[PDB]
């Protein structure tokens, strides 16, 4: 938690402290808050703007809080929540597997994600089926985001040129000329679908699981 | 040769690194009508003096950036100098005393192509030759 | 399995393409 | 042009397509 | 046709599914009515209707009829869309008429979009469907 | 000004760490080297090709040696269906005793890796029976690698450096490679099968000691010269034949049985012998087509430039202007490399599709992990070769293509309507994509709402017709080979369908992967694969055909293949270079091979467990894939290690997580771009300089953030390595776990 | 012969990398 | 260093020169356009390759082009 919070702060603090200038771009304040870069020169100046630090901080905020809610979910289910025998013995939801499992990534993959995803994936043909659909839908929206994040405007504008050619060929070329999204919008759309998809997945996961065991 | 007093509050961790001692350094001189606050190239609100100001800077881009800010203060007498480790100060901006955006007689065309950009040769034509397609 | 001798012959025979790979690599660098 | 060559070849491919469909529909055995 | 396909009304897997048929809508017979309709389809071993899309006339309902109905509605939408774009291009503020619809122009076009196949053939056989390749912008080769 | 790299004064004078990275990236790009001439380019390339062959033969030697030395080949011979083949020994100091115990398997004395490459099956099939034979194979391959390494060195020496004219002598190479490298290699292999493999298959020991004395056939080459060839098909191996024994064995060396050997469930060796003999004769004939030094033969330049079809004038071959195509191909190595990568990529997929459905190696059909490994392996290679073909095709267009030399030909015409090609590819991709995802999502929702009878299940009736046309009577269509009345089935005049009895037995048995039964699940996924192939093509073709320029960047050819962008002006030009289409395409290439291998694996898992129903009913909605394939078959893999202990799948469990880590690491380089990192590294440089004892030491190369292009390279590599290791782990662990 | 693993694996693990990285480092920094 | 070439399509608007953050460019006398001045790149050793000049250029296609070449301390924009 300390790690993932300190890295989010590194990105965001760097964003605020170097928003106006840096050793790379002295006049960054003139370029503004939200600009894509100052070109491929100086080795390449992609994502120097304060906006682009917010963009990168969102992924780290997402990464940070994901592990916080996963921590909470598993720790409460293994060590707190559960049934109480008349004698007073506590039988926990995941039987105190946190201590030995939550100390390896394999333990998180197996005993948390794999184990507790059983309810959401087996939800079809029941009242929880919606969470099963949301779970896949969210996995899709997340993956869709990678198209925007990994690609660049140049490719899409050149593809649109050929599509515009075909619309011109059949005299259905729009007066409002089609353009590929801005470099900044590409990133904004990227991080939007990434957060929506990622968070919605965990949302569907948490509900389907805890509405069955909890 | 560089006259001018260092502006007040000129100190920050964004200043000269070892490059300034080993490779090259830049200076920007200007005459201010009045003592006034200005943002330094690499962060920090410095104070100009009334009269000649001298600010050492790591990169020429710092000088041109600061120059742009001095123009907003109605100051156009700023001179940038490149300084080598041998102490060889060279006046570099404005090169001929006139600002490059203004036309000055005596300047010759450099890297001018007497053609439209569409009329460049194909890379195949200049293949295994020294020349490029934009030559 | 194969004898200790056969393993030692293979290693000694493998010095031949080892040497020639070095000679080719140095020649290709020129 | 009147496009005689390319139409001729397209018709031949579309003939083969129909001939294979005639086998599919058990018209020719 | 093939891969253990039987008429749904003969497949035991279908009848088993029909007896526990879930009501789609508020109509409490909607579950039974579904399997009554799907009885005429070809069912696989598991008793799900398999659709045959090879242009078999006895299976025309599967894909051929849906295809004709889709192509007629999709072609309408495309023709009406094309018609409007060509209509607003003859005006001055064409870009403004894209984001802010001239319903005076649009609604008549939408109304007359039922006859798009006739209009599409007429315009194809008049050289008024396409532009010349020499008069359309292209990239340097 | 440092020496390295010797081949670039531009990079050699770079004072930053970019010098080191760009030298690695540009080392093998010989065209881009300083003072490189065309003759020196071909002569260096030729010498290098000897280096690569040597590496392949040293790799091949390693497989033989490690199995001969550390394997259980001799034990595996005796029971190939139950013994696990050993790859090599494990010597890892980091192992605890539980891990050593866990990896002590397949009757080994120490910890070993089980082989999933199918080399044991291959070597057994081709007549190797002893570790001594495997060893002798390995030492031979060292000497054979050694001979090519020397040839490589020799052909760089002044007197032995071939001329440019020699490299451009296309027709002579086509004759020699078709007749010699293909034809005689095929004939020589037919020789091996007839002289060694087939005897060994019949329990007869034939080696270098006794092969000159022991005749492959009793008749002994007399019927061949007298032309009584049918003698070599007389008395084939019976259906009772037990492989590597005389029990049920025949004397025939050239049969034509069709279908599989019933014990081994693989192609008859005598069929494979007659194949390679027939193939050899066809290739020797084909390599007598082109004129070299004896007047006779076709000139390919004349064939391309021909403008007359028997008096009648034509635009060229097939009335298509191919003028200047011979020179285009022959003069551009990127045209060739691209073209030859396309052909090899197709053949690699061909191999993959055929080796699972028509196994050639004894008992490999029952080694399920090996079959899964080998199919995935070759489909992944095919995908890389195919992306490379288009990459080098784009490099040709941007660096080598002369419009003036290709004036009026097929290549100029393709570039003239490139917008029409790219727009129609965009349509097919969108058309496939919308409706395929549509049907899956429809199915996934109606199943979710407890109404799986509302699914859109399309019978793949056209593919089923082809299976029926190949004589699969399951579908009850009664057409071509499934109709015993058809002229196809009977071969009406000659009645020489001697392949057919064996073929029909193989295709109508449900115990093999020869034309697997297909249904709605197979329809939807074939349409997903089509989507995959069209969209990867769209990206690569668009990349190739826009490599020289576009509206956004009309002078793109002036900037070359790979460059970061043309800056944020004109709306922004990120990923505008032809290289950036290669980069984008590989994501789609990997996505597509993902769908292909997932499909292959899940269908086969059902078939191998005798539970085809699972795939058949659950493959029509994407929750079925998610649950019944990924989730279900992860169970054993992720328990490779746990708090309770370890098993032999601990290494795959660890590689599985390693893949997930390397993939995710790739996202960093793909999402966070250079300007962020350059500003961060500036503060690290500050901190080092200002730290009182650390500032003692100083970098020689100025620390800089990776370049825009380098980040896409590094990002795409981490992503790819992650993709491959993750699936390799899952594919192997899940199959080897069950089997 | 198994003892060769105790020689070769450490050599390929440590000696070969150190020797290769040492030489390549001295080569890329040579002026 | 990077190479900055000016083409005869220049209209002498001076926008490239004003845009340049390292004073690479300057206006020089010319008879080719109405403005009677053309952009020049005398100090390409100071060019960082930002392409602000290309973004500034109002001609179609551009009358100034930056071809990113050998990277140096000045071209990499390093203060260290
Ligand atoms: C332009 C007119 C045209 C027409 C009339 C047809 C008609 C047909 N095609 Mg063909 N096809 C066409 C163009 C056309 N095709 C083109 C341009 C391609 C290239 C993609 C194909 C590729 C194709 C395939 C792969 C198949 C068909 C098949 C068919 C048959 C489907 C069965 C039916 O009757 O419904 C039908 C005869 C199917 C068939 O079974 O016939 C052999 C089939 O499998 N077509
Ligand atoms: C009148 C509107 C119209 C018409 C007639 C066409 C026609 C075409 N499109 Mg285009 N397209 C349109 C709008 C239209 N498009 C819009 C708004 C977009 C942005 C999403 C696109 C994006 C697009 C892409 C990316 C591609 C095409 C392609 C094509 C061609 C193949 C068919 C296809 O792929 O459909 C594609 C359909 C869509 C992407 C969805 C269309 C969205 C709606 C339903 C249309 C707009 C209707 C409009 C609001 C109606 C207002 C009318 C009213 C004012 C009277 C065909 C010439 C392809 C091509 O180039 O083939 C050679 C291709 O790759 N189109
Ligand atoms: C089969 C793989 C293969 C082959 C045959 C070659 C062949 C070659 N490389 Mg390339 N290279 C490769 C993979 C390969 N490379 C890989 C994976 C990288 C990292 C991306 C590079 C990066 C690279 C760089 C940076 C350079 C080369 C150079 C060369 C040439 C000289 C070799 C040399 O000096 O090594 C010497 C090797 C040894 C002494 C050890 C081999 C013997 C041992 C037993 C030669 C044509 C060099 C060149 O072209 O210089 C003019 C050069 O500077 N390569
Ligand atoms: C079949 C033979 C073949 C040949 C002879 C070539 C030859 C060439 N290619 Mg082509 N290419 C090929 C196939 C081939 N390629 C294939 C299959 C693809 C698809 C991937 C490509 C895609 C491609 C691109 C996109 C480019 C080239 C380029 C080139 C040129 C320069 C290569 C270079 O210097 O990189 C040096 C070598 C590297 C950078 C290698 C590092 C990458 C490897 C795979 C990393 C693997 C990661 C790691 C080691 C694994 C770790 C394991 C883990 C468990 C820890 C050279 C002419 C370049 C060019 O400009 O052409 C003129 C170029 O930009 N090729
Ligand atoms: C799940 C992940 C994902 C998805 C769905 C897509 C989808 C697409 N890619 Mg992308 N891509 C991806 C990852 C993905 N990509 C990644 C990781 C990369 C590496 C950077 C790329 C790089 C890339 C390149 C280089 C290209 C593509 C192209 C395409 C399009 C291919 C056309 C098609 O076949 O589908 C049809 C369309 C879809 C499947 C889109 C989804 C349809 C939605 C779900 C319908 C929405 C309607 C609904 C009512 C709206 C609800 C939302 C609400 C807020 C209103 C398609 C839109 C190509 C293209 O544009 O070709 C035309 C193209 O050239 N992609
Ligand atoms: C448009 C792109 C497209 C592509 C790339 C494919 C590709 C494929 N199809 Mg699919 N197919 C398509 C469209 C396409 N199909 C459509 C629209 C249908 C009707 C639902 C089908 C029905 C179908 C069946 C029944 C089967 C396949 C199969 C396959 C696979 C083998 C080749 C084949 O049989 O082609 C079939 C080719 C066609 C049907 C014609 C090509 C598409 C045309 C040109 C597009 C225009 C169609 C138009 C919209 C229909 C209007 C009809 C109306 C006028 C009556 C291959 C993956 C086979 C398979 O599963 O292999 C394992 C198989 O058995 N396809
Ligand atoms: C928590 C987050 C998480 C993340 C981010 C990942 C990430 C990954 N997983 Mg892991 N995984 C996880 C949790 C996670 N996993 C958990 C909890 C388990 C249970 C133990 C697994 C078990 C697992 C398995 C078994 C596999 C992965 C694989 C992967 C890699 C996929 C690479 C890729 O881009 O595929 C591209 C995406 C796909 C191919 C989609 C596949 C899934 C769909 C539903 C099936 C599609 C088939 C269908 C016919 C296509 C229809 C297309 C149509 C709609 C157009 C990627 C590294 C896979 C891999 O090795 O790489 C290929 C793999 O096989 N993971
Ligand atoms: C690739 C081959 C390789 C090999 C053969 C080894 C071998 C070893 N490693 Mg591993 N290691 C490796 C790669 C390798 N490492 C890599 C890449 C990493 C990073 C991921 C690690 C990370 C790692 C850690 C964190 C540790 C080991 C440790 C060990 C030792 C554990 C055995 C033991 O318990 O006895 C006890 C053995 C000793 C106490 C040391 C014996 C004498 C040493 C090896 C050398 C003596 C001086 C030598 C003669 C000359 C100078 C050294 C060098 C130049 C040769 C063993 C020597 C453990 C260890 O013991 O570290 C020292 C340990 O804690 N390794
Ligand atoms: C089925 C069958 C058959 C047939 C078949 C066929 C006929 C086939 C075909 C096939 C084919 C037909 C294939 C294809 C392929 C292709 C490809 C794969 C391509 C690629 C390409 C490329 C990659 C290119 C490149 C380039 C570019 C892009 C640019 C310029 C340059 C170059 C040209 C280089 C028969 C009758 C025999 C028998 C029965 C069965
Ligand atoms: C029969 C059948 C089938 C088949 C089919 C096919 C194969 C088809 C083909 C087809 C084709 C091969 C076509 C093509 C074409 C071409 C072109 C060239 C086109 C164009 C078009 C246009 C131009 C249009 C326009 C329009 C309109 C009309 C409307 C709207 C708007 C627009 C403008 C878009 C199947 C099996 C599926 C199913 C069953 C039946
Ligand atoms: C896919 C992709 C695109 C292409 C995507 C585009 C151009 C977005 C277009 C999608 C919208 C939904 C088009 C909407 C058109 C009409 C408004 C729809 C009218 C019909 C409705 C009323 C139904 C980029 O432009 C881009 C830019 C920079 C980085 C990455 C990417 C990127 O990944």
């Amino acid at each position: 938690h300390a790690f993932t919070i300190h890295v989010t702060v590194l990105i965001l603090l760097k964003g605020v402290l170097f928003a106006r200038s840096s050793r790379l771009i002295p006049d960054k304040a003139n370029l503004g808050f939200r600009f894509p870069c100052d070109g491929p020169g100086r080795g390449g100046t992609c994502q120097v703007s304060g906006w682009d630090h917010v963009f990168l901080g969102l992924f780290w905020m997402y990464n940070s809080l994901s592990i916080v809610i996963f921590h909470f979910s598993w720790k409460m289910q293994s060590d707190v929540w559960g049934t109480v025998d008349a004698a007073g013995n506590v039988s926990h939801i995941t039987g105190g597997n946190f201590a030995q499992s939550a100390i390896t990534i394999n333990g998180w993959l197996r005993d948390f994600l794999w184990a507790q995803a059983s309810q959401v994936i087996n939800s079809y043909g029941s009242a929880l089926s919606a969470y099963g659909l949301m779970f896949l839908g969210a996995h899709f929206v997340w993956a869709f985001s990678l198209m925007f994040l990994f690609s660049g405007r140049g490719y899409w504008q050149e593809l649109i040129e050929s599509i515009v050619w075909a619309h011109n060929k059949l005299k259905v070329a729009p007066a409002i000329q089609p353009r590929a999204l801005s470099i900044t919008q590409g990133r904004a759309v990227g991080v939007a679908h990434y957060l929506l998809g990622g968070i919605a997945t965990t949302w569907a996961f948490f509900h389907a699981h805890i509405l069955s065991v909890g | 040769t560089l006259s001018g007093k260092t502006p007040l509050f000129a100190g920050s961790t964004g200043g000269l690194l070892t490059k300034a001692v080993e490779e090259e350094k830049y200076a920007i001189t200007w005459t201010s009508p009045k003592a006034q606050v200005f943002e330094l190239p690499t962060g920090g609100a410095a104070t100009m003096h009334e009269g000649e100001n001298l600010l050492y800077i790591a990169r020429k881009e710092y000088g041109i950036a600061l120059g742009g800010q001095l123009r907003k203060f109605k100051i156009t007498n700023y001179k940038i100098y490149r300084i080598l480790p041998s102490g060889e100060t060279t006046f570099i901006h404005p090169a001929d005393g006139v600002f490059p955006e203004k036309v000055n007689a005596g300047r010759e065309k450099v890297r001018f192509n007497a053609r439209s950009i569409g009329e460049n040769p194909n890379p195949s034509q200049v293949k295994f030759s020294g020349k490029a397609t934009y030559d | 399995s194969i004898s200790d001798t056969q393993v030692y012959i293979a290693l000694v025979v493998a010095l031949i393409p080892g040497l020639l790979a070095w000679r080719l690599a140095t020649e290709l660098y020129k | 042009p009147p496009y005689t060559f390319r139409t001729g070849w397209a018709l031949l491919l579309l003939a083969v397509n129909f001939l294979v469909a005639a086998y599919y529909f058990h018209i020719i055995q | 046709l093939g891969a253990d396909l039987t008429p749904c009304a003969e497949n035991p897997a279908f009848q088993a599914l029909a007896k526990n048929a879930r009501n789609t809508t508020a109509d409490p017979q909607s579950g039974q009515k579904r399997f009554e309709r799907y009885s005429q389809a070809l069912c696989g071993p598991e008793g799900y209707p398999h659709l045959i899309v090879d242009g078999r006339l006895d299976r025309a309902g599967d894909f051929l009829i849906p295809s004709i109905l889709f192509l007629y509605i999709a072609g309408w939408i495309g023709w009406v869309g094309r018609a409007y774009l060509q209509a607003i291009k003859k005006d001055s503020d064409t870009e403004q008429k894209e984001i802010q619809l001239d319903l005076g122009i649009a609604l008549p076009i939408i109304a007359t979009g039922f006859a798009w196949p006739a209009a599409a053939v007429k315009e194809l056989l008049s050289g008024e469907l396409t532009a010349k390749d020499s008069e359309i912008t292209v990239s340097p080769r | 000004a440092t020496k390295f790299p010797k081949f670039s004064q531009d990079l050699a004078q770079d004072p930053t760490t970019r010098r080191i990275w760009y030298a690695m990236a540009m080392g093998n790009d010989f065209e881009s080297h300083d003072g490189m001439t065309e003759e020196n380019l071909y002569q260096k390339i030729f010498a290098t090709h000897f280096g690569h062959l040597a590496i392949i033969f040293l790799w091949a030697s390693s497989l033989l040696f490690h199995v001969a030395w550390q394997g259980n080949f001799e034990q595996w011979i005796k029971d190939p269906l139950h013994v696990r083949p050993i790859a090599h020994a494990i010597w890892d100091p980091h192992f605890g005793k539980p891990a050593i115990e866990a990896f002590t398997q397949a009757g080994a004395n120490g910890p070993v890796n089980i082989a999933y490459s199918g080399v044991y099956h291959w070597w057994y099939t081709i007549g190797m029976r002893t570790n001594t034979e495997l060893y002798t194979g390995s030492v031979f391959l060292l000497l054979f690698a050694s001979l090519f390494l020397f040839a490589g060195w020799l052909h760089l020496q002044p007197k032995f450096r071939p001329s440019l004219a020699w490299f451009k002598s296309a027709e002579s190479r086509l004759n020699h490679h078709l007749a010699g490298l293909f034809g005689v290699s095929s004939l020589a292999w037919a020789g091996h099968l007839i002289h060694v493999a087939i005897p060994e298959s019949r329990g007869q020991h034939v080696g270098w000691d006794n092969f000159l004395s022991t005749a492959p056939h009793p008749a002994g080459l007399q019927p061949f010269f007298t032309g009584n060839w049918g003698v070599y098909a007389q008395n084939p191996d019976t259906a009772g034949h037990i492989f590597s024994t005389s029990q049920g064995a025949g004397t025939a060396i050239l049969t034509f049985l069709g279908g599989f050997h019933p014990q081994t469930e693989s192609l008859w060796l005598t069929d494979m012998a007659h194949h390679h003999l027939a193939i050899a004769v066809l290739f020797i004939v084909a390599g007598h087509m082109y004129r070299t030094n004896f007047g006779i033969g076709h000139s390919i330049k004349e064939m391309m430039n021909a403008k007359t079809f028997f008096g009648k004038p034509v635009e060229g071959p097939f009335n298509m202007p191919h003028q200047g195509i011979y020179d285009t191909y022959n003069n551009s190595l990127h045209f060739q490399l691209g073209w030859h990568l396309a052909c090899l990529g197709v053949v690699t997929s061909w191999v993959a599709q055929h080796m699972y459905s028509l196994p050639s190696y004894a008992f490999i059909a029952k080694d399920y992990t090996t079959q899964a490994a080998l199919y995935t392996h070759h489909q992944y290679i095919a995908i890389f070769l195919m992306v490379g073909a288009f990459a080098h095709g784009a490099i040709f267009l941007v660096r080598d293509y002369d419009p003036e030399q290709n004036k009026g030909n097929v290549l100029e015409r393709v570039l003239q309507h490139k917008e029409a090609i790219i727009s129609h590819l965009s349509w097919v991709s969108l058309f496939l994509g919308f409706h395929t995802l549509g049907l899956y999502v429809h199915n996934d929702v109606v199943v979710a709402f407890g109404t799986p009878e509302k699914q859109i299940l399309i019978e793949p009736v056209f593919a089923q017709f082809i299976q029926a046309a190949h004589g699969k009577v399951l579908y009850g269509l009664d057409t071509l080979l499934s109709n015993p009345d058809s002229v196809a089935y009977t071969a009406y005049p000659n009645y020489a369908n001697v392949w057919l009895p064996g073929w029909l037995d193989a295709i109508n048995s449900g115990t093999n992967s020869l034309f697997l039964t297909i249904g709605p699940g197979d329809f939807l996924v074939h349409h997903a694969i089509a989507l995959g192939l069209h969209t990867t093509t769209l990206i690569l073709v668009k990349g190739a055909l826009d490599a020289r320029g576009s509206k956004l960047m009309p002078d793109k050819k002036d900037f070359g293949y790979a460059f970061p962008c043309d800056g944020p002006g004109r709306g922004g030009t990120c990923d505008i270079s032809a290289w950036d289409s290669f980069y984008l395409s590989l994501f789609w290439a990997l996505n597509t091979v993902g769908w292909v291998t997932f499909y292959w694996h899940w269908k086969h898992l059902g078939i191998w467990q005798g539970n085809v129903a699972q795939f058949n009913e659950n493959s029509t909605y994407l929750m079925g894939w998610f649950r019944d394939y990924l989730w279900a078959n992860s169970a054993q893999l992720i328990n490779g290690y746990n708090p309770y202990g370890v098993n032999n799948l601990s290494v795959w469990a660890w590689m599985f997580l390693f893949g997930h880590l390397v993939w995710a690491t790739g996202f960093m380089f793909l999402i966070s771009w250079r300007g962020y990192w350059q500003e961060l590294i500036e503060t690290l440089v500050w901190a080092h300089e200002r730290t009182p004892i650390a500032n003692l030491v100083r970098w020689k190369d100025k620390p800089v953030a990776l370049s825009i292009v380098q980040a896409r390279v590094v990002g795409l590599a981490h992503f790819t390595v992650g993709y491959v290791l993750t699936y390799a782990a899952f594919l192997i662990a899940s199959t080897a776990g069950k089997f | 012969a198994s003892f060769l693993s105790s020689i070769f694996v450490p050599v390929i693990g440590w000696v070969v990398p150190i020797a290769t990285f040492s030489f390549l480092f001295l080569y890329i920094e040579r002026e | 260093s990077h190479t900055v070439k000016i083409y005869d399509t220049c209209i002498g608007c001076t926008q490239c020169v004003r845009a340049c953050p390292t004073d690479v460019l300057e206006m020089v006398p010319w008879d080719g356009c109405k403005a009677a001045q053309v952009a020049s790149s005398p100090r390409t050793e100071d060019c960082v390759g930002c392409k602000r000049c290309e973004t500034a250029c109002p001609t179609d296609f551009l009358s100034i082009r930056v071809y990113l070449g050998a990277e140096t301390t000045r071209s990499m924009g390093l203060a260290y």
